[PDB]
RNA sequence: AGUGGUAAAGGAUGUGGCGCCGCGAAGACAGCCAGGAGGUUGGCUUAGAAGCAGCCAUCCUUUAAAGAGUGCGUAAUAGC
């Protein structure tokens, strides 16, 4: 029993079809039970979605050894991605919350109890020693303890474990536990990557893809400079040509990723952008690829 | 060894959280929960600034005893200062009786800086602005 | 413009209050533990601007409008100015004599002192820690005006 | 950091550095590379 | 400054000049020494404000004369 969990689900998307002859259900199935058996480390749990799947690793790098050899094997799948559940029920949360501290080594006390105190981390008490350490037990719920074991391995490197579970099924409270800062840029619409349409909105933060990239809609391809999201396009790139006449001038360049990792890449998501893999690329969509979709389930209060 | 630290607590509760407390309880100290020994002390002192006020033996121990109310608090802690419960002010319950700030200290006035035969009128006159009795 | 009507006008008032002042390089103490020697004032002493650490030329020069004999004792490095004009001086001055002297390495050095109205000397003003009650002056008189008789005894 | 112009100093406490006709603002903080001759 | 030997917007502890402000020799400012004082200890937030976390506080005693604390900051706090 390590920790982590990675909703699995199917690329149920419209891009066919497509990485190999195992996307389904069925295909994937089989290799989940296939793993139960080597695999000591691992713990794989049925969620909601008969497209998902709660993968219980190990360490966060774990997870990422069975994902990058589930692509060499030919199957795309998305990550994580099992979230929770609301309950229950009338209601706001009643999921539980469990902190451990991890010494320290007063050289992270300020560093971990930031994260913690900026995510309602709220320190149930912080056990403290004459040796130099000091445990932190912050009762943290799943919504803001994934991703955190990752981000957690950089501030105390490494020397630093505290897991969790649940106290009391909540209500989530009224913050959002993340959601994560810099929006995410998402396309609108199947088609490629075109110079004349990436150079435009181009200083607005960073790009994903490239040209001619051909993606689809909800398919993320960079991020925003703020925190907003939003949805251009562009092919188109636009327009040709001549004549008249010429000859000056200007030629755009563009630069290129930014790209990887994976590994660098799902931790970017945070609400519902499973990071649809396959045996030869990785990409990243919105759990709602239209645009006018995504606002159908948000829809806020009250 | 030895050497201990300063700290100030609070004057009635005894629960010993964050304040007794990460501090003590790690730069030098002994157990914790020095809250059950807050309340049986702290119970007879509290609501003025009362610093005693947090270290750590070789127990550690423990509650009893204490200091009481620091300065302007223990002059005007006799008004109520029930405000602040929005913004910086600013409206119901904010005078004390112009009396009652020199009967609350009056005794409320041995223990400070060299010496002082009146708490009451200069020392209220500081404090009191402090909390919004100007 | 600027220093003679302000300040100037009240270090010798507060200063004048009688005859009976010294002077004590005070400073080298802490807030706190400078917050005590002088605070405490009050109890050894009373109020008495035993030098409430004025600074220079215009204490030592303000002896001229006074003309409190110039307490031409010691003007230079630090100058509280033991003002034990303006509370009781007299045999107070032990209480701030340990007081000072017994914690840390020399508290604080004392300076110049007027005897009422003479000049108190430097090595003349430590060893008076305590203030003689004018017993001394009377020590060796009644006891010393009728002692023909003790070796009379 | 330069511009032909511009430069009035930044760093809440950055430096107004005659240097070569060179108007050259200097600071505690990189981000005040004043370079304006 | 080589302006002489073309240029504006506009920028500036340029150069020199006013006609003016600080001089408490109650001997100045940058340079110096030490203390950087006790009520200053919630108001919310107190996981922390107990000036150096956000919505204002504008008082007192007290002396180096007094910071309703301009500032390096985290967990308050502790240090400059």
């Amino acid at each position: 029993e390590p920790t982590v969990s990675m909703f699995f689900c199917v690329n149920t998307s419209p891009f066919c079809g497509k990485e190999g002859k195992f996307v389904t259900s069925r295909q994937i199935l089989d290799r989940l039970n296939k793993e139960l058996v080597h695999n000591v480390a691992l713990r794989v749990e049925e969620t909601e979605d008969a497209d998902a799947f709660r993968v219980s690793g190990r360490g966060e790098l774990h997870l990422s050894v069975l994902i990058e050899n589930m692509r060499r094997e030919g199957f795309e799948l998305a990550v994580s991605r099992p979230k929770v559940i609301f309950r229950e029920i009338d209601g706001r949360k009643q999921e539980p919350y469990e902190n451990v501290t991890l010494d320290v080594e007063e050289q992270h006390q300020g560093s971990v109890m930031q994260a913690l105190g900026e995510r309602k981390g709220d320190l149930k008490n912080m056990n403290p020693d004459g040796k130099g350490r000091v445990r932190l037990d912050y009762v943290i719920p799943s919504r803001g303890l994934i991703g955190f074991r990752s981000e957690f391995m950089t501030m105390t490197s490494g020397t630093g474990l505290l897991y969790s579970t649940f106290s009391h099924y909540d209500d989530v409270r009224p913050g959002e536990v993340g959601q994560r800062q810099n929006g995410v840029l998402i396309s609108n619409g199947q088609g490629k990557a075109v110079a004349f349409a990436l150079f435009g909105l181009q200083d607005r933060g960073k790009l994903f893809l490239g040209h001619g990239a051909e993606v689809y809609e909800g398919q993320i391809i960079g991020i925003h400079s703020r925190s907003n999201d939003l949805t251009v396009n562009c092919l188109t790139g636009k327009k040709l040509t001549n004549m008249r006449a010429s000859g000056a001038d200007e030629a755009v360049v563009l630069v290129p990723p930014i790209r990887m990792t994976l590994e660098q890449a799902l931790e970017f998501i945070d609400d519902d952008e499973l990071v649809e893999v396959t045996p030869t690329s990785i990409r990243i969509r919105k759990r709602h690829l239209t645009e006018n979709d995504r606002r159908r389930a948000n829809r806020a209060p009250k | 060894v030895v050497a201990v630290v300063k700290l100030q607590l609070p004057a009635g509760k005894a629960t010993p959280a964050p304040p007794v407390g990460p501090a003590l309880g790690q730069h030098g100290a002994n157990i914790m929960e020095f809250v059950k020994a807050f309340n049986a002390a702290t119970a007879n002192m509290g609501d003025a600034i009362v610093p005693v006020e947090i270290t750590i033996y070789a127990d550690r121990s423990f509650t009893f005893v204490t200091k009481t109310p620091p300065a302007s608090y223990l002059i005007r802690k006799a008004a109520g200062l029930e405000k602040g419960a929005h913004k910086p002010g600013r409206e119901k319950v904010g005078r004390i009786t112009w009396e009652q700030v020199l009967e609350i200290a009056k005794q409320k006035m041995p223990d400070l800086n060299t010496t002082d035969l009146e708490a009451a009128a200069r020392m209220i006159a500081g404090s009191a602005r402090s909390m919004g009795v100007e | 413009k600027r220093n003679v009507e302000l300040l100037a006008t009240l270090k010798e008032n507060l200063e004048r209050a009688q005859g009976s002042f010294f002077l004590v390089n005070y400073q080298g103490l802490p807030a706190k533990e400078t917050h005590a020697l002088r605070q405490a004032l009050k109890q050894n002493g009373a109020r008495l601007f035993v030098a409430k650490n004025t600074l220079i030329r215009l204490a030592l020069k303000e002896l001229g409008l006074p003309e409190l004999d110039g307490l031409q004792g010691p003007s230079a490095v630090v100058f509280y100015e033991d003002p034990v004009a303006a509370a009781k001086t007299l045999v107070q001055f032990a209480k701030s004599n340990p007081k000072g002297i017994p914690q840390v390495k020399s508290g604080l050095l004392q300076g110049q002192i007027l005897t009422a109205k003479d000049v108190e000397a430097l090595a003349e003003l430590p060893t008076m820690d305590e203030l003689r009650a004018e017993l001394v002056g009377v020590l060796q008189a009644p006891m010393a005006e009728l002692v023909g008789v003790l070796g009379g005894v | 950091m330069k511009v032909r112009a511009s430069v009035k100093r930044i760093c809440d406490k950055c430096k107004v550095i005659r240097r070569h006709g060179r108007v050259y603002v200097i600071c505690e903080n990189p981000k005040h590379k004043q370079r304006q001759g």
